[PDB]
């Protein structure tokens, strides 16, 4: 099974 | 009966992203792994029962992921909850 965690980008 | 799990760490153009420190936990609390994503895929074998995966601290330029928490069951499929 698949588990898929996304970090997002921090803004500017 | 233990199931395979493939744990993927990415950034949101979807490529594998190193440098999170991440914890597997099960249901008591209990801290199964602990880990720094390195740009693979992170796989685990898991008898039923629930889980947490944790982020415990994400690299610079990034935003700490909330925390999945899954289950396998007794016929050994995967669910998110």
């Amino acid at each position: 099974a698949h588990i898929v965690m996304v970090d997002a980008y921090k803004p500017t | 009966s233990a199931t395979h799990i493939k744990f993927s760490k990415r950034d949101e153009d979807g490529k594998e992203l190193a440098g999170a420190t991440m914890e597997l936990r099960d249901s008591s609390g209990k801290t199964i792994s602990t880990w720094i994503s390195d740009g693979q895929v992170k796989d685990f074998y898991l008898y039923p029962g629930k889980y947490t995966f944790v982020e415990t601290a994400a690299p610079d330029g990034y935003e700490v992921a909330t925390a999945i928490t899954f289950t396998v069951n007794e016929q050994g499929q995967v669910t998110v909850n």
